[PDB]
This record gives C-alpha cells, structure tokens and sequence, in this order.
RNA sequence: AAGCAGUAAAUGUGGAGCCGUAGCGAAAGCGAGUCUGAAUAGGGCGUUUAGUAUUUGGUCGUAGACCCGAAACCAGGUGAU
RNA sequence: GUAGCGGCGAGCGAAACGGGAAGAGCCCAAACCAACGUUGGGGUUGUAGGACACUCUAGUUACAAAGGACGACAUUAGACGAAUCAUCUGGAAAGAUGAAUCAAAGAAGGUAAUAAUCCUGUAGUCGAAAAUGUUGUCUCUCUUGAGUGGAUCCUGAGUACGACGGAGCACGUGAAAUUCCGUCGGAAUCUGGGAGGACCAUCUCCUAAGGCUAAAUACUCUCUAGUGACCGAUAGUGAACCAGUACCGUGAGGGAAAGGUGAAAAGCACCCCGGAAGGGGAGUGAAAUAGAACCUGAAACCGUGUGCU
C-alpha cells in the first residue's frame, strides 16, 4: 500500500535537468516535410526580358527573380530534422526526478493486480470511481494486459502503458499514477 | 564537411605543449659568404610563431 | 506543470537580427561598413591572404621527416598503481580491464613519476630506468 | 565497319604532350591491311591487322 | 557511431572508435625529464599539468551564402518566304 | 582530413585491420577412353589436382541440365455493425439549462449554428461467380560416392613480359610497384610460374592469359492506405477556372489573366415612367446596402450639403 526506497521515489527533482528532457522528446515528434522554391527551382524564365541599356526601364535579369511577383524564394523552410541527443546519464536522472514529484502530492497509488476476464470499458470506469482518482489517470502494469489497456483507451485522459515504456512527457501530463504492486519493484531495479 | 589542414603549414611548425607552435629560421639555404660567423651561429635556433601571426592563421591548423 | 516549465537562469538567449531598423543599431549597412570588399556578398580574402606580400608559411623551409615503424607506448606511472592490493600480480591484461589503461597502443610502459606506496609483482614490456628502481625496492620484482 | 577481321583491333584516342605539358586529343590507329583469306564458302578480301599475319597464315 | 528491438515516438541495448591522465627530439630513443653539446657548463620547450559529453549565443571555413544587375565564353539545335 | 600527391602553390585525397547488414557456390579447355569439323564419355586444381594403375552398397528449373501434373493464404465489387429525450434564445440547435445512455466504437466528414448516442462511418467480426500473384505438398524429371602407390603424361601463346608513345590507380614520370590501349621484339612448363611499392637474395602467401551466379544497395512515371508546430488565391505546381489553352514568332521556342449570392432558387407574378437599358413600388427571405459587374468592402481618386474663414 505504502512502501518507500527513498532513491527512485524520494530523491529530489531535478528541475534543470527536465526541462533539457521535456524539450528533447517534443522535437523529436515533428517531421519538417516543408520545402519551397528557388530561383533554380521555378518553371521558365532563362532569357533576358530586355537589352540592359536604351531605355527608361530598370535592368533585369529573369522574369523569375525574389522582385518579381510569383517567381523565386530567397530564404525559405528546408526539409530538415529537430532531433538530438544527451548523455545517458542525464536521462535516468530525470526520470527518477518525475517520479519523485508525483509522491511529493501523494499521487502514487499501488493496486493488487488486474483480473479483467474480457474487455468491458464500464466496468474499468467504476474502478477509477472506488479508488477516488482525478479526470487524468497514468496506469501502469510488468508488462503487455490487452484486456487493461482495451477496456481503457477508449476513456477521456486516461492514458496506459509498461514499466520500461515510460516517459517523462506521461509521467508529468498525469495529474495521477497508478501503478502494480509487483510492476512497482520492477521499475525500482531498473532505475539505478 | 570537415574543414581541411593546410598541409603546406603543417611541414613547418609543430605544436608544443603549452598551445604554442614552433617553427624554424630563415636565410638558412644558401650564400652563407655573405653573413658573419655569428649571424649563422645564431640562426640554427629555433622560435615561436609570434602572437601577432597566430591571430592569421589559427584555424589553419585546428587538427594539428 | 508542463503550463508552468521554466528554463535555467542565463542558458538561453535570443538570436541577433540585423537589418531591421535603425533603433537596433545593425540596420541598413548591418554592421559591415561602406563599399569595401568585405561589405559584398560572397566574403573576401581566403584566411593567410596577406594582400599580395609573401605568406608566413611561404618564407619559412620545411623540416623534418615522419617514420613508417613509429612504435608508441602507454605510459603508467608509480602512481596509478596504489589501488591494487600488496603482492598482487599486474599484467597488462589486466590494466585494460581494471580501468587504467583505456588503449593499449603498441605495449605498457612503467614509468617512475612518483612512489609507489606497495610491494607488487608488474609485468610489462618497457620499464624506466627509475620505475624498477623503486619497484624492487619496496619488495617483490618485475619482469618483462 | 574498320577493325581486324581476325580481331578486334580497333583505334584508341589518348592525349598529344608538348614540352610545356600542353594536351590535344588524338587517335592511335591500327596497322590494318587488305588482303584475300580462305573462308568457307569462297575467298574474300577483308582487313588483317600485321600483328595476326605474324608467324605464318593462309592466304 | 553504425546496427538490433520499438508507435516515423526517442527508450533500452551496442565499447570498433574519439578526447584526457606526460613531455622532449628531424629521427633511432629516452622519460619528470628531454634536445643541442666533449661537458646539468649554459640555453630552448615541458614538470603551471582537470578533464569530458550535450546544448543557447557570438565569429570563422566548405556549399550561390545578405538581395538585384553585365559587356562575354562553351555545348546541342532552329532558320535563304 | 591521417599516409601521401601538388608551378609541394591553389587545391586534391587513400587503403588495410576493428564493429555491422547479408551470406550457397559451380560449369568448361587439356591429358584419356569409344564412334564417321554434330560435343558421346572422362575430368576441374595449391593442407597439388587429374589422366593413368588401385579397397568398394540424393538433388528441383533464381547459378549449379530442364519441359509439367498436385492443396492452402492474399489481390481486384461488398455485407452486418452499440447508445437521447425535454426546456430557453433563434429563420434554423449540435449551443445554454436539467435528467438519461452506450464504449474492443470519444478516427474523421456532413447535417438551416459548436453532435460519442440524427446521417455516412469508426472498433470488431464475416464474404468471392470468375480472373491474377505468392507459396506448401506429393507428383514429375535428373541422379555412384571415400579413390592408400605413383616411374611416365595434362592444364588456357604471338599470350606473360620488355622497349617506345599515351591513359588509368588518392599518387602530375617521379626511386612508381600493381592495372589497360596502339606499334614492334618476344618466355618458361611443377626442379615451373606470379606477388609482398625500383631492384637482388632468403622466407612467406597464391596458381594468370575461359565462362556463369541470388541476397544485403540505388531510383519513382504511376497505384492503395495514410502523415505534417507545410501553402491558403500576388501564396501553393506555369495551370483550384476544361492551361501548356488565350496570345507572340517563318520556325526551334516563349506564355498569361480568371475562386466565394442563399440553409434552401425559394432568381423579384403583378402595377407605373421608358423604343430599350435602367429605375420606383409590390412580393420572396432571418437579412435584396445578399439581385448573379452578387460574403466582408480598406486607401488613392471623383462628387453633393454644411459650421468657421
């Protein structure tokens, strides 16, 4: 019900360190898949519109040129990527750091275990109802429950997932954290 | 892509330990009648390129 | 929280954008000049261009020659071998390991740069002229 | 239709150097010669280079 | 790092590899010392010796490189109404 | 960006080890044994092979020789598919105010306004006359492997290589090895021949002058599903309109401008002025300063009236 390690659930966050983290992961979810046209790029325009001296007219080059109205872009998106990187070591502290501010609100809740037979999402609703949990729930389970996350995700701010497959934009988009007795330990061993 | 050494500069100075480069001395190929006993004594030591040519040419040899 | 992020105090600052009004300061010159070589578009003279006198690089003669059989060493002085317990072995399988040496390049060298602190046994394939005589004299003896 | 009938000998092209190192295209061609060889059905005239009509042939 | 498993998630694995802890000499080589020299006689460069990874900002390098504008050069084609 | 190359200037620029993806290897010429320049056997190489003398009960047409008969999954039309009623403001409810509901379905698009329960769909679960493709089975064809001696025999020639003139290898003829073309001269034969960056000796590793071979890689006209801290009518493809079309040139070629009434045409029956165009009433609609030169309607510019001057 209430038990403690005081090293992956009491340390304290970390607030540099997430913000570095929280950062990373929303670039890393944007696919660029913009691009525009060039000087070289836009269709016609080789010759010269007119001779460069005899007459009152400005010289020019191209019908295609920046000054000329639907031709050419000069400095325009590029398809690119908003990916990086950061040390492995700063990572496993701002998780830990995550966990740690949820049991700073008493937001941490252990269960026994699931015995959902088949998917009914009602019968999952009344559940969260018993435990007394806010609109935004984070459920956690040792491994894949087709039947916990069927009768789940069909529910408003509800959101399931593993042990290993967390992260800190979950972890701090929940306004609660329900987690297994024994997922509990297991997510202990591997944050160390 | 990754920038080039200038391979002309790196057959004439080397790096110490301290970031300084040395290099070697000049009028040392030929006409060796027309220079003093101790102007050519003096001319086999070594120097340092001075501070005011390294501002030229650092990034000429950042892999060295 | 993710309404209330707030970053580090002084590891962010905004990029400077020149050419976009005079109360900036980098307006319609931008912070080049007036008519010069360095105020086009494209750059100006290459790193040692000197303008037309000869380069440094060209006054000064080359020097030297390289060696295709350069043979090198990684160095262990007296110091780094305080960790182990007194008597043991060491050999350079083991350095390797332990966390002393990272890259065993061509052979471990021992050199003297200090005390030892420990009567051991060292194995290696180059010991300095100092390094055996402290290491025979707290005990024990090396071998190549 | 210019190549050894016995090979295929055929012309190159390569550079022409001068003493300041000065390249010009040219072509290296081969020492081709008409003559009357056996053939199955009757004698032709075809071209053979020198090199195949070297160490003895039948004409 | 590539790769492998993952939602095009960015996590887990992956230690070839790179930098640092020791310099000096053209080199053999020696080493908290080394080079020059008959000679630690003197002098030169070191023993000052904290580093490394990611990232915001400034500047430089290779790419058209802050934007617009030539007189020309070459290649393949169209024209004696 | 190391070795190295370079009017050693500007500049150019390796490979082998080590970590990965993928991963099978075979068929001929020759010696020889039988037929009158059809291929019939025999045989394929370095921890030396074969001919020649000698012990003696699986493979599959994607390389390795190739021609078919035989069961199951997918592709090209579809079908079924849970759950809502009142009140207030409206021309209109999906909005607001109350009480009920379904979820393995709260992805979306429409509907007189902002819908999980109104409509088409979604989750999930089913379906194929006939025609393609991928395969699995037996069928079908084709199929003898270890060969201890070892004197005599066999392999690929105007080739290898050298000189001269060129080109190509990161490497500009340089001390330039290794690889190619033209012209001439021209080797050896298992006690052989080639390489290890000129060249010689020793050692080490290989066996040229015949051919074939899937997988890991590159690319996208045009399909069927989708995705975006990409555009939103001077933007986005030149082209959201029937656009490579108006137009220009003898020709090869060059090349535009042009989206929006309303929820519903319900697109103003009829009267009046006028030759018409146009307009004033009436009527339609929530609104006609919404009447097709039709959402909103800025500035330049052009008019009428008026307080002060």
């Amino acid at each position: 019900s209430i038990e403690l390690s005081d090293a992956v659930f009491g340390i304290e966050p970390n607030n540099s360190v997430l913000f570095e983290a929280i950062n990373l992961q929303r670039a890393s979810l944007r696919q660029g898949t913009h691009a525009v046209k060039n000087r070289s790029a836009v269709s016609g325009g080789g010759r010269k519109p007119w001779k460069q001296k005899g007459t009152g007219r400005a010289r020019q080059g191209t019908i295609r040129a920046p000054q000329w109205r639907g031709g050419g872009i000069v400095f325009g998106p590029t398809p690119r990527s908003y990916a990086y990187k950061m040390p492995k070591k700063m990572r496993r502290l701002a998780l830990r750091s995550a966990l740690s501010f949820k049991v700073q609100e008493n937001g941490l809740t252990v269960v026994d275990a699931f015995n959902f037979e088949a998917p009914k999402t009602k019968e999952f609703k009344n559940v969260l109802s018993t435990l007394e949990q806010p609109k935004k729930v984070l459920v956690v389970t040792e491994n894949e429950d087709v039947n916990v996350e069927l009768s789940a995700r069909n529910i408003p701010g509800v959101q399931v997932t593993t042990a290993q497959g967390l992260n800190v934009l979950d972890i701090t988009n929940a306004d609660s954290l329900v987690i297994t007795e024994a997922a509990a330990k297991k997510v202990e061993e591997v944050l160390g | 892509p990754k920038m080039k050494t200038h391979r002309g500069a790196a057959k004439r100075v080397k790096r110490t330990a301290s970031g300084q480069l040395k290099r070697s001395r000049a009028f040392t190929s030929h006409l060796f009648a027309n220079k003093s006993t101790k102007q050519k004594r003096q001319l086999r030591k070594a120097r340092l390129v001075s501070k005011s040519d390294m501002k030229r040419v650092k990034q000429l040899l950042a892999y060295k | 929280k993710l309404h209330e992020l707030k970053p580090a105090e002084g590891s962010r600052k905004e990029r400077n954008r020149v050419g976009r009004g005079v109360a900036t300061g980098n307006g319609k010159t931008s912070g080049r000049g007036h008519k010069g070589q360095k105020a086009r578009s494209g750059g100006g003279v290459r790193p040692g261009f000197e303008g037309g006198q000869l380069p440094l690089f060209r006054r000064l003669p080359k020097r030297g020659f390289t060696n295709i059989n350069r043979k090198e060493y990684a160095i262990v002085n007296l110091d780094q071998l305080n960790k182990f317990e007194d008597g043991t072995e060491v050999t350079p399988a083991l350095l390797v390991e332990s966390g002393v040496v990272k890259n065993e390049k061509s052979g471990i060298k021992i050199l003297g740069n200090g005390s030892l602190d420990k009567k051991l046994t060292v194995k290696a394939h180059k010991f300095s002229a100092s390094a055996a005589e402290a290491i025979d004299a707290k005990g024990g003896a090396h071998e190549v | 239709g210019k190549q050894c009938f016995v090979t295929g000998r055929k012309a190159s092209t390569g550079n022409r150097r001068s003493h300041a190192l000065n390249s010009t295209k040219r072509r290296w061609n081969a020492n081709l010669q008409k003559v009357r060889i056996l053939v199955d059905g009757k004698p032709k005239k075809v071209w053979v280079s020198a090199r195949a009509l070297k160490s003895g042939k039948v004409t």
